[PDB]
């Protein structure tokens, strides 16, 4: 009796049918043609999905780990070479990076001059740490679940 | 527990009392305050100071340390 | 007979404040106590009246805040004011800790551990209670302590969910903590009467340090009127910083509306909450940081366990006193340490400050105790 | 630009422990609203019914509202067409969308000023030192030109003309115009949004100064008044034999 | 040509000695880096400093001036 | 309370000129923090003694409140202090060492 | 001061309490189990297997 | 005098407890409005920065 | 000695519930009392937990109510339920009044 | 809600997607249409 009672009371703090749903609710199609950087509205922030090109991968793989402002070898962010998933908010003062812009084949912060390589990685401007990577699993080939 | 009357044992002592309105509020007020005041304070000073010394030395010091450390140089 | 003697509820009363026999030698170390409760009362009082208007609603946050501020006449005053007053409560809080310390009052355990409950209790009880404003400082900072909710192996994720309500801090929290504040003060109160009766039991210590039965009077008039005094001193304090420069202690990041995307440069705790976050960021590991945290007061519990000397008053123990005000130096030291953002000198600085905390208390203070003992020769 | 001008202390007319201001610059602040400031600005928590007693008169405030288009609520009408607006009508700030800002200038969130002084950081000089410190980049730097040149500022580059210097020329009562009384009326109508009792409450503080000085002594006295006898006590240790 | 310690006293005020020294180090670096090509330094430190004095005296005058 | 012990017990003599006790004219033994052993220890105290330590204690409270001290002359004679309890006390140290002893047994 | 309770006497005391000590300990542990039903241990539970 | 202040104003005032109190509030009036007034004077001489504005506002 | 006798907070306790000497003849008139407190406790308890989610905001009224109800699993149960429980507290309340009445307990 | 009730993950899914979301704005305030999610509620009638 006490076990259910107590465990009902405790559950009422853990999550919500409401908050739950929306939390991990995210899927993607395979329309993102190598090149374009789509963009989704997930968890009240920008969810960037970039299908990438051998050229892209190739170059991003060959950045030096030792010299990065936020040292973090490309190959450890993406779970699949071909795909890069990010959160679309500038880690500086919070504007939104511009898809494939700026001096680095990545994104561009039109606020203080904040340059991002294709991975997420900060390569010019005050921006501190590189754009952050959400948790997500690739389901069947055509499906991707963010969160 | 306490209160009184089980309190404690006092033998062969004595007291003296006076009504409040009798006295003056501030006999030798300024006078008595005195290196009496400095007797407590001044008495303690040496014991007191050194850490605070280190402090001013510090916030001053490191204040310089990092402060200068914020300066940019050539080449 | 004398109803003062007679009336049962009074029988408590006289036994509590009134008929209360108390050490005559008693020292100003006192005042803070009633202050705090007065504070506490006012705390509640204001909070209550504050509550009376204030709404703690998600859209209403800065919104009602304006309604509670920009609208609110003396919501200006009461709000920002007794808000500061909180910090004052912290002031006498850390103070009071000192009171026991140079007192060495640690003799009475249930009291000590009691006020320890008072300690962490006060801490978060504030923090949650505090954060309620949900202001940009408290906001990205809400992402901070919100990120504190995750510490554990295997748990925090699910935990900082459950704590956080879920995937992040949310309106979920808003309600959550909001209430949590609403509750905890009461907890403080009953805790109070608790520790109180505990006190009345043993009676308690004396700045002199000798057995008090030699000399006692009731608080009335003596400690009573004295208390009235220190109260006026308070209204001077609170009604001062309030009355004159309300914003003086503030950090502008508060009036900054929460901007979910913001995450600005600062991220600091209150002059109240101050010395912690330094201590926090000090170490490079999770439970190092925390176990340290709870290990500061907990450390103080050990200090009662670490109590050593054959004499209560450090008054007679000067080298001890050196460790005392010295330890304080380590303390407000730790403040100004936190007083800088992450910096080259600071790194080492606090890095040593911890050792002090561990030495200047756990070692150098106890080691000191042993030493003074050796010197004692009596 | 990461190197903080410690904003000099403009002897702000209110910069005294108690000290005061002028307004209709704030009207020209409203005309800075209407033109300079709140073209791109929000005071947004600003509510006109407040300033009612402040500057204009019952009529002058009244028309002052009615002079503005309310964009009234709907009458059957959702939509909601325009009215003249009331005193109850607030201080109706600019273009609605956050992306309306993001576009307005390129990006450039044009934040609300309501607390800005009490909100952002620094004092009147943040207007004076910093804002009036719009100035050319010295060297070694180029914006996208999106940032204009405002050397005193976080990035030294963006955003503002001196419509003083290039005058949108208004002093209704007449004078040459300067930044303060609408800047510190943006501090006042920030404090007049925050500490209008910075006057009123100021008053009370005065009495406080006396009360303690009176009571504090009277209190202390009373204390001594009590404790005095205990002070002087004579208790004899005269052990028999 | 409105009275502008900004402009007006910036002549009078910024004639200051120490100000002139900072001008010395100032244009000094100005040409210094200026000579250089393909270099990152804008040497803002000086500009900052000179500004700092300009204010230091400035509000110590301008307001007292300004009306 | 003399120079080694006016430095060291001159934490109790010169530095209880600083830490107060003996320049306050305190009773060395009296300084022991009250404990149970201390408690019944005193319970066994000598009588004329008891009076003595009493007057000492009270007086201490007296100037304490007065926040004054006796004439530095009146400040206690150095060395020259009977260890009052220490025979009695230390005896008890053996006692609780004895209750403690067969206790260990 | 462990020597206080350190002696063949109190040693023997421990020797007594030991099996009981095991008992109450088990009480606590199993309590954590059923209370929690924490997956970590829960796995090994056959026919207490809930799926 | 002052002896009848201390005394008679004990006697004919502070003596009777009630009388002491009725005296107290009896002051509470005079003090209240007075300090109100002179206080207002303090703030008055302080500035003249507004509400004197009406005449300057030309007090329509 | 017996800590039951000894421990001061306990000294209250035993004096309160435990050591409490009480009329043996005692009658079922009792029960309600602890009930109420249990009620009260639960009252608080639930309210608290209730508070935990519930918001009392103007737009949120029915809104959060749904979030506190239509959303809220066992917010169904806890909500509507201990809501009823309130009424139960009233039940034993008026009851209890009766208790004193036919008791005539008005002596105290 | 009704997700688990009647239709299936897909059947509920399309069941939503079968409806026009009238999506939020993308830069767009206004806020044009989408297919809607399970997260999308049961979008009732004429607003005013
Ligand atoms: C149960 C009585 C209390 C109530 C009803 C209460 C309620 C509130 C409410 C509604 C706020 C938000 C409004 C505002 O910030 O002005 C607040 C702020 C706060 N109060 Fe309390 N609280 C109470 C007791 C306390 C206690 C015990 C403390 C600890 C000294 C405390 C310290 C704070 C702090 C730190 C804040 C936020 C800082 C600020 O004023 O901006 N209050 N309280
Ligand atoms: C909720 C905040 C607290 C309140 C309201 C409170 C209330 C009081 C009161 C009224 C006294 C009466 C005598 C005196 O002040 O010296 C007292 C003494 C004492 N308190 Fe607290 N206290 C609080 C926090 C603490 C803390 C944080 C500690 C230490 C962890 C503490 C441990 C003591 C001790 C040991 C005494 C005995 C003092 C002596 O006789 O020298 N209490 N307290
Ligand atoms: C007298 C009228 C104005 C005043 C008092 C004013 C004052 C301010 C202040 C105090 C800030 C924030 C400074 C800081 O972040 O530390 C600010 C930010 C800004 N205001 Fe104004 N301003 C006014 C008119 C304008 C106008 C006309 C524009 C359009 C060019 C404008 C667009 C901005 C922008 C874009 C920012 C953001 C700066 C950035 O973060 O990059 N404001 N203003
Ligand atoms: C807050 C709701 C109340 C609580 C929690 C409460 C609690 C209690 C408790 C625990 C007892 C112990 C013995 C017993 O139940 O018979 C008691 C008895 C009693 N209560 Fe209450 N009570 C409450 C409301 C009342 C009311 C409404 C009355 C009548 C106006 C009342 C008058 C009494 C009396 C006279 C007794 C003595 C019963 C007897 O010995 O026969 N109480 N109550
Ligand atoms: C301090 C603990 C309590 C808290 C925090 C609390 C808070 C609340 C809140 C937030 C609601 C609205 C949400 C809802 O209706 O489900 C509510 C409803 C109510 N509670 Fe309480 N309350 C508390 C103690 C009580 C007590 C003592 C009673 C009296 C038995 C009580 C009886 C009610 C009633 C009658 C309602 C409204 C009816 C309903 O449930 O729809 N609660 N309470
Ligand atoms: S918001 Fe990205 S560089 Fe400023």
């Amino acid at each position: 009796a006490a076990k259910n009672v107590v465990s009902q009371f405790v559950s009422s703090m853990s999550a919500s049918a409401d908050v739950l749903a929306m939390s991990k609710i995210e899927i993607k199609l395979s329309d993102i043609p190598e090149g374009k950087n789509m963009a989704f509205k997930w968890r009240g922030k920008p969810l960037f999905v970039r299908h990438r090109t051998k050229k892209e991968i190739d170059q991003e793989a060959a950045v030096e780990v030792s010299q990065l402002r936020d040292p973090q070898h490309d190959l450890e962010r993406v779970k699949k070479p071909e795909w890069v998933i990010l959160i679309g908010v500038c880690t500086h003062l919070g504007c939104v990076p511009i898809a494939n812009a700026g001096d680095f084949g990545g994104y561009y912060c039109p606020c203080h001059g904040s340059h991002y390589d294709a991975s997420g990685r900060i390569r010019k401007g005050p921006a501190p740490l590189n754009l952050e990577v959400p948790s997500y699993e690739f389901t069947s080939d055509d499906m991707v679940i963010v969160g | 527990g306490r209160q009184f009357g089980h309190l404690t044992r006092v033998r062969h002592v004595i007291t003296y009392s006076l009504s409040p309105f009798e006295q003056r509020a501030f006999p030798h007020y300024f006078s008595k305050g005195i290196p009496n005041v400095l007797r407590r304070t001044r008495a303690c000073i040496l014991r007191v100071a050194p850490p605070f010394v280190v402090f001013y030395l510090v916030y001053t010091w490191g204040t310089q340390e990092f402060e200068k450390s914020k300066r940019k140089n050539p080449a | 007979i004398n109803i003062r003697k007679t009336h049962p509820l009074m029988k408590i009363v006289n036994n509590a404040f009134i008929d209360l026999p108390a050490p005559s030698n008693i020292s100003s170390w006192w005042n803070f106590g009633s202050l705090l409760g007065i504070c506490l009362i006012l705390q509640i009082l204001t909070g209550l009246f504050l509550a009376m208007h204030y709404t703690p609603d998600t859209t209403t946050a800065f919104s009602s805040v304006t309604h509670i501020c920009r609208d609110v006449n003396y919501g200006w005053i009461i709000r920002y004011m007794h808000a500061n007053g909180a910090s004052m409560f912290f002031i006498c809080l850390f103070m009071h800790v000192g009171r026991g310390l140079y007192y060495g009052s640690y003799t009475f355990l249930e009291t000590w551990n009691i006020g320890v409950i008072l300690l962490f209790a006060t801490m978060a009880t504030a923090f949650m209670g505090y954060v309620l404003p949900w202001g940009q400082m408290s906001f990205w900072g809400a992402t901070v302590i919100t990120n504190l909710l995750s510490a554990i192996p295997y748990i925090g994720t699910n935990l900082v969910e459950w704590i956080w309500g879920g995937f992040s801090v949310d309106k979920a929290t808003l309600t959550r903590f909001f209430a949590f504040h609403f509750i905890s003060p009461f907890i403080i109160a009953a805790l109070a009467m608790v520790h109180l009766l505990f006190l009345h039991e043993t009676g308690s210590n004396n700045p002199t340090g000798i057995p008090s039965d030699t000399d006692k009077i009731p608080f009335h008039p003596y400690y009573t009127i004295k208390d009235i005094l220190g109260a006026i001193l308070l209204i001077l304090i609170l009604m001062l910083l309030v009355l004159f420069t309300p914003d003086l202690l503030g950090d502008p990041d508060n009036y900054t509306p929460a901007n979910p995307l913001n995450t600005p440069p600062h991220i600091k705790p209150e002059w109240y909450f101050l010395f912690a976050y330094a201590i926090l960021r000090s170490i490079p590991n999770k439970l190092g940081g925390v176990l340290a945290l709870i290990l500061s007061i907990l450390v103080l519990v050990l200090m009662p366990l670490l109590h050593t000397s054959k004499q209560r008053s450090m008054m007679f123990r000067p080298i001890s006193q050196c460790m005392f005000w010295i330890l304080v130096a380590d303390l407000l030291t730790l403040t100004w340490i936190g007083g800088q953002p992450v910096e080259h000198p600071y790194i080492i600085i606090g890095q040593l400050a911890s050792i002090m905390y561990i030495l200047l208390i756990m070692v150098m203070m106890p080691v000191a105790s042993i030493i003074e003992n050796n010197l004692l020769k009596w | 630009s990461d190197l903080e001008l410690h904003p000099p202390s403009y002897p702000w007319s209110h910069r005294g422990l108690l000290s005061s201001l002028d307004h209709t610059s704030i009207r020209r602040g409203f005309q800075v609203y209407k033109q300079v400031c709140s073209s791109c600005h929000s005071m947004d928590y600003v509510a006109y019914r407040h300033l009612v007693g402040v500057c204009y008169t019952e009529d002058e405030a009244k028309a002052l509202a009615e002079e503005v288009e309310v964009q009234d609520g709907p009458n059957e009408d959702g939509e909601m067409f325009m009215r003249p607006g009331k005193l109850s009508d607030y201080f109706p700030k600019p273009y609605p969308n956050p992306e309306a800002a993001r576009a307005a200038n390129n990006g450039a969130l044009p934040p609300d000023l309501s607390y800005i002084v009490r909100a952002r950081h620094g004092g009147e000089d943040y207007v004076f030192s910093l804002l009036t410190g719009y100035c050319e980049p010295p060297t070694g730097v180029s914006l996208r030109e999106g940032l204009y040149f405002n050397p005193y500022f976080p990035g030294q580059a963006i955003g503002m003309a001196p419509p003083i210097y290039n005058e949108v020329l208004e002093f209704d009562d007449g004078t040459p115009a300067t930044m303060s009384q609408v800047a510190k009326d943006v501090c006042t109508f920030l404090r007049w949004a925050a500490e209008p009792e910075h006057d009123h409450r100021k008053r009370m503080g005065l009495k406080m100064l006396l009360m303690m000085g009176l009571l504090l002594p009277l209190v202390y006295a009373m204390k001594r008044h009590k404790w005095s006898v205990l002070k002087s006590r004579k208790l004899a240790y005269r052990p028999p034999k | 040509e409105l009275v502008d310690p900004l402009t007006t006293v910036r002549e009078q005020c910024e004639q200051l000695e120490k100000c002139v020294k900072a001008r010395e180090r100032l244009e000094l670096c100005d040409e210094r880096v200026s000579s250089r090509s393909q270099t990152e330094e804008d040497c803002t430190e000086e500009l900052f400093d000179f500004l700092h004095a300009r204010d230091h005296c400035v509000a110590h005058k301008l307001f007292n001036s300004l009306k | 309370v003399s120079a080694s012990s006016k430095w060291l017990e001159g934490i109790r003599k010169w530095y209880y000129n600083a830490a107060g006790f003996n320049k306050l004219g305190l009773m060395r033994d009296d300084t022991i923090h009250e404990n149970d052993d201390v408690k019944e220890a005193i319970r066994r105290l000598p009588e004329n003694l008891y009076d003595d330590r009493v007057f000492r204690i009270k007086r201490a409270l007296d100037l304490s409140m007065r926040q004054q001290i006796l004439p530095k002359e009146q400040w206690t004679k150095y060395e020259e202090d009977k260890f009052y309890l220490e025979p009695y006390l230390k005896e008890v140290i053996r006692e609780r060492k004895e209750r403690e002893e067969w206790a260990k047994k | 001061m462990l020597t206080r309770f350190l002696g063949p006497r109190y040693r023997q005391l421990a020797r007594n309490w030991v099996p009981t000590a095991q008992l109450w300990g088990a009480v606590g542990a199993v309590g954590l189990v059923w209370a929690t039903d924490w997956r970590l241990i829960l796995d090994w539970v056959p026919y207490i297997n809930g799926k | 005098a002052a002896p009848t202040l201390t005394a008679r104003l004990y006697s004919l005032l502070f003596r009777r407890t009630s009388t002491f109190a009725l005296t107290i509030v009896v002051g509470a009036l005079f003090f209240e409005r007075a300090f109100d007034q002179g206080a207002d004077a303090i703030y008055e001489h302080i500035n003249e920065g507004k509400l004197w504005k009406h005449i300057k506002h030309k007090y329509e």
